[PDB]
């Protein structure tokens, strides 16, 4: 007869996690996986992971409340808009939200608010534990500064179609045909990473054939000659060689007018180093706070 | 009242083993009163077929390695007896580089004696009691003082070149970390739980990573002293903290490569593709250089207060607080032999070099343990 | 030492002992019934009986603690006036001595702290619950306590009159007039104030006090 | 609507808290229009009152059934295993943290009290000591708190070193100290036990000793308290 409506799934310090919130995040991750179910095919492990997610969220929220961080509705305004691709946000966003979960308009904003609170506290503490030495940002940028001899640096990927030491004419023809087909498919908009994974015999095949940033003059002579007139996004044909056919792709390029004789580079090194240290400190803080708190799972 | 009724938590019994070989002591010479009941790093040293040893009182002896015959002996106590002929309180492990013998003292003194005769080549005053083994490299002597100062002294002149200040927690473990040299960079542990790399030219920090976990609030659970010597090989730095993690870091970047949940304050050996480590609970282990995967574990000596291991003749030799030396097969971890050497026990590191194995007992008796 | 019989049997035994007048065993039974079943049908009745037994057993500090606990836990209990009256009785009992009472010693010169506390408690009871059945006895005890406190001030003023500390005497009698104007002790003390004024040669104040005395000769 | 019309609200499990207080703690007063979020807010508020260990809300269609499990009340406090710290000092330490007979058991404070006691044992120098609490459920929603003490062997001061004293000698300076580096064989009334407060008083005594001789510039640059890895060899510098 009686129907269970809601219950406490876990107790976290003075707060609680409700089965309703657990179901809400269940639906959230199910929708996320609907796009690609390979992201989260697990069910029980996913449920426990979400349990831990809500536990950490409650810990962080209680800590932030203790400190006194607060957010106004004015900060909420706009902090959602200009994000949905071309959406007419703050009027059309609300109307579309009615069709998915917007039974009550406030729900969405109350969630957004909460999330911002947690972010602001996390960022505050995690960055407070970070320490950066200039010597470190200098060493990280020194490699690129030395490698910036070229006025333009190219991000490149490569694919190899192999040949034996003593190939036959038929083998050469087959390799050339395969390379030309791959080049045509790439120029037709096919994903270069998938093609490299499927066909490339190079060690970077499983990595999508990505070679990364490089100075053109430091590349193999054939690569330097072929790429002398290449630009971002270009697909270049096969290159014959005693060991097979080589295919090259240009992903991105960078450069500046400053005379490198490094020059306005340590800022980017600072960004990357800060990102890495933030990740490490966040992991260490997310587990320093889980150990130190009181948690009891009553999910039973 | 209760201090006598109070009982310790654990102590393993003596493992029962059969000796596959007969270990014997080639010779044994008394160097004085020894360190005694004071936790110190003072251990012998070997160089050019000579053995150098000392004790807390101040005695320093150079002995013939082949038979232990004394070559010369001096005392570093007060020359003029300014006050009761105060002991030198030698604590820094005896180091031998070039023609100099470097010894640290708990009176914030560092002595450099002459190999040929034992006269004091020079003496320097440091920022605090030198509890670490002096490390000689690039014409500099590195000293890690008790108050978290890493100082570099000129090998010849003896004057302090540069000083790096390291944080010191409220409560720490006795002893300090001896730095390691690699391509002009000194990697040293810290009592706060961080491994830091500095330059030798002027002492400019490079990077500083945290190795500990410190999953606790009270002081004891926050003890994370990196009192071991980091080992550098093929561009990766292996470090290990108390209650912390056995980590591998990038030499240039200081970035964690892999992590493990073992802790200790004794040194560990890194050879080939394996890491022979002694846990803080006196449990020998063997791991992989690639990762924390364990190959074997010997848990028969828990709470025996073992010393740091030494790889002698392909076998891992470890001392014990009761005065026993245990051999272990690296391949399997099985006890291969056991011997009762001394009665006062062992607390300091054994030494293995040039086919010779040396160990100094708590009473100061240096022992040459041959097969 | 108390068996673990069901709650009803324990309560019946405690009631029987209370009726018989054996305070110690009733107290033990009630303590067992209260610390075994902290929040039950017996809680309020057991607490009230414990207060009563502690009072009758001369365990006054325990009675005060129990009264405070009951007042704080049940601020609006219908029988709360009884608890206030019992607190007044306990404080008044702390202001008594049997050995001195036997010899007919007037204890108004001793520490008035407990008398002051009892006066405060009884005044609280009388003002809060004018229609309670303990209001008349509370008023009589308030009158007695006011007289006793005035007699204490009179004793201090008399001693300082003996010592020759005239300013202290004047201040003490002025305090008596401000605090206990209608007691007999103030009437007795008035001539002391006049004498203190006379000794310091302030004849105007002495004349004023003499006029006050004359207007209230009786 | 949604949650249907609430005709009546019934509470279950209430032992100490009056139904009036629980009703006052809920945000909904038979509003007749209750949604799921309102029920969630009601649960959150009820738990925020701090009187319940578990809360559950069920719907009969017309009736809102609030099932709550009140946090157990303390029945008795038991100390076992302690050989040095007396039960009296422990019991007063309990009341400071709210753990007292007749009161409720605040589970979230358990860790706190435990750590506090361990800290005390560390102040005296009894490192490796543990103080673990066991809560056993007694009927009628009660609990018994037993504090299992497992004290180790007290650490003993191995050394007291002063670095930088060129005018006086370490022996003379530490002779006036409360902490003892060593005890003569004839003296059997003192020991080498450690205490933080004694160390602070000792630093003050050293400062006074140096200031009474006219130095007027004596400064304690730092103080390091170390500990042997076996945790029975505390060191002072």
């Amino acid at each position: 007869a009686p129907q269970v409506v809601d219950k406490v799934a876990a107790v976290v310090n003075n707060g609680v996690v409700l089965e309703s919130d657990v179901d809400g995040l269940m639906q959230s991750v199910k929708l996320n996986a609907a796009q690609a179910r390979q992201q989260l095919p697990d069910d029980a492990t996913l449920r426990h992971q979400i349990m831990e997610r809500l536990i950490m969220d409650q810990i962080i929220l209680q800590m932030g409340q203790k400190m006194g961080v607060k957010i106004s509705d004015e900060q909420l305004d706009q902090a959602i808009a200009n994000i949905a691709k071309q959406n007419n946000m703050t009027l059309d966003q609300m109307r579309s939200r009615l069709a998915y979960d917007g039974l009550n308009y406030n729900t969405y904003r109350n969630q957004i608010r909460k999330e911002m609170i947690i972010s602001e506290v996390r960022n505050n503490e995690v960055r407070r534990r970070i320490t950066i030495l200039p010597q470190e940002v200098e060493s990280l940028a020194q490699q690129v500064g030395n490698q910036n001899d070229a006025s333009t640096e190219l991000n490149l990927s490569h694919i190899l179609i192999p040949l034996p030491e003593n190939p036959t004419s038929d083998q050469v023809n087959e390799a050339e045909s395969q390379a030309r087909a791959i080049v045509d498919q790439a120029r037709n908009g096919a994903d270069f990473g998938k093609l490299a994974i499927a066909h490339s015999a190079d060690q970077q095949a499983l990595n999508g054939g990505q070679m990364g940033w490089g100075r053109i003059q430091e590349l193999p002579g054939i690569f330097a000659q072929a790429l002398s007139t290449a630009k971002k996004g270009d697909i270049v044909g096969p290159i014959r060689s005693g060991v097979g056919f080589h295919i090259l792709k240009v992903n991105d390029l960078r450069g500046e007018s400053k005379n490198i004789s490094d020059a306005a580079q340590k800022d980017r090194a600072y960004r990357m180093l800060m990102n890495r240290k933030f990740s490490e400190e966040a992991a260490s803080w997310m587990q320093e706070q889980r150990a130190s708190a009181y948690v009891k799972i009553l999910s039973n | 009242l209760f201090n006598s009724e109070e009982d310790v938590v654990k102590m393993s019994p003596l493992p029962t083993v059969e000796n596959q070989f007969t270990p014997t002591t080639a010779w044994s010479t008394s160097v004085g009163s020894g360190i005694g009941n004071f936790y110190s790093n003072l251990h012998p040293a070997l160089a050019d077929n000579v053995v150098y040893a000392a004790d807390r009182a101040g005695l320093v002896k150079a002995l013939n390695a082949d038979d232990g015959k004394e070559i010369w002996s001096v005392s570093l106590a007060e020359k003029d007896g300014w006050f009761s002929k105060e002991p030198a309180l030698l604590s820094g492990g005896v180091t031998v580089s070039g023609g100099h013998v470097y010894i640290g003292s708990e009176k914030a003194q560092v002595y450099a004696l002459n190999t040929s005769d034992g006269t004091v080549a020079w003496q320097t005053k440091v920022a605090g009691e030198a509890l670490s083994r002096p490390v000689v490299s690039d014409g500099l002597v590195l000293i890690h003082t008790s108050n978290g100062q890493l100082q570099a002294l000129n090998e010849a002149d003896g004057a302090v070149k540069w000083t790096v200040n390291l944080d010191m927690p409220s409560l720490s473990l006795r002893g300090e970390s001896a730095p390691t040299t690699a391509f002009g960079a000194a990697v040293v542990g810290g009592d706060n739980g961080r491994v830091s790399a500095v330059l030798m030219e002027q002492g400019q920090m490079i990077w500083q990573q945290r190795i500990s976990q410190a999953t606790g609030s009270t002081e004891i659970d926050r003890l994370s002293d990196v009192d071991t010597t980091p080992v550098v090989v093929n561009g990766v730095v292996f470090a290990l903290a108390y209650n912390g993690n056995l980590t591998a870091l990038d030499l240039r970047s200081g970035q964690i490569m892999w992590k493990r949940e073992l802790g200790s304050v004794n040194d560990f050996i890194v050879d080939g593709n394996r890491i022979y480590l002694v846990d803080q609970n006196d449990r020998v282990m063997a791991l992989t250089i690639d990762g924390g995967v364990t190959l074997w574990t010997q848990s028969d000596l828990l709470h025996r207060l073992l010393t740091s291991p030494v790889l002698y003749n392909g076998n891992l030799v470890v001392g014990d607080s009761e005065g026993y030396l245990h051999w272990i097969n690296v391949e399997d971890g099985r006890f291969v032999a056991q011997q009762k050497v001394d009665s006062s026990g062992f607390q300091t590191e054994p030494v293995a070099a040039d086919g010779k194995l040396l160990i100094q007992a708590k009473d100061g008796t240096v022992y040459s343990i041959t097969r | 030492e108390v068996p673990d019989n069901p709650p009803n049997e324990i309560y019946a035994t405690a009631q029987q002992k209370l009726q018989d007048g054996n305070w110690r065993q009733a107290i033990t039974q009630l303590e067992a019934l209260d610390n075994r079943y902290p929040f039950g049908p017996y809680s309020q009745q057991v607490q009230l009986d414990l207060i009563y037994a502690y009072y009758k057993n001369a365990d006054l500090p325990l009675a005060q603690a129990a009264i405070d606990r009951f007042i704080r836990l049940n601020p609006t209990h219908p029988n709360i006036d009884y608890v206030m009256y019992m607190r007044g009785l306990t404080n008044m009992a702390l202001d008594d001595s049997a050995l001195q009472g036997f010899f007919g010693v007037d204890r108004s010169d001793r520490d008035p702290q407990h008398a002051r506390a009892a006066f405060s408690d009884f005044s609280k009871l009388v003002r809060g619950y004018p229609n309670s059945q303990y209001t008349t006895d509370a008023t009589k005890r308030l009158v007695f306590l006011k007289d006793r406190l005035a007699k204490y001030e009179y004793s201090v003023a008399e001693y300082y009159t003996e010592r020759g500390a005239w300013v202290a005497v004047v201040n003490r009698v002025e305090g008596m007039l401000r605090d206990y104007p209608d007691t007999q002790a103030t009437r007795d003390a008035l001539p002391l104030m006049e004498n203190a004024y006379r000794q310091m040669q302030m004849n105007a104040q002495a004349e004023k006090v003499a006029k006050i005395i004359a207007a209230n000769s009786s | 609507a949604e949650g249907f019309v609430v005709k009546d609200i019934h509470f279950e499990g209430l032992q100490r808290v009056a139904v009036g207080a629980a009703l006052l703690s809920m945000p909904v007063r038979t509003g007749d229009t209750v949604n799921d979020e309102d029920i969630s807010n009601t649960i959150r508020a009820l738990f925020a009152t701090g009187n319940f260990e578990d809360v559950r809300v069920l719907r009969d269609g017309d009736t809102l059934l609030v099932q709550v499990k009140e946090r157990p009340t303390i029945a008795s406090i038991t100390f076992s295993g302690n050989k040095s710290v007396k039960d009296d000092m422990l019991k007063q330490n309990l009341e400071a943290s709210g753990v007292r007979v007749g009161e409720s058991l605040d589970r979230t404070t358990i860790a706190d009290i435990e750590k506090g006691l361990e800290d005390f044992y560390y102040s005296v120098g009894k490192y490796s000591a543990s103080v673990k609490a066991v809560v056993t459920p007694l009927p009628r929603n009660r609990v018994d708190l037993k504090l299992v003490f497992q004290e180790g062997v007290s650490a003993e001061i191995q050394q007291i070193n002063i670095v930088g004293n060129h005018a006086f000698t370490t022996d003379e300076l530490i002779s006036h100290f409360q902490l003892r580096d060593e005890v003569p064989w004839w003296n059997v009334v003192g020991d080498r036990k450690y205490q933080k407060q004694k160390l602070a008083g000792d630093l003050e005594t050293l400062r006074s000793y140096y200031l009474d001789r006219g130095y007027a510039r004596f400064n304690i640059d730092s103080t390091q308290v170390s500990l042997t890895p076996d945790k029975k060899g505390i060191y002072v510098t």
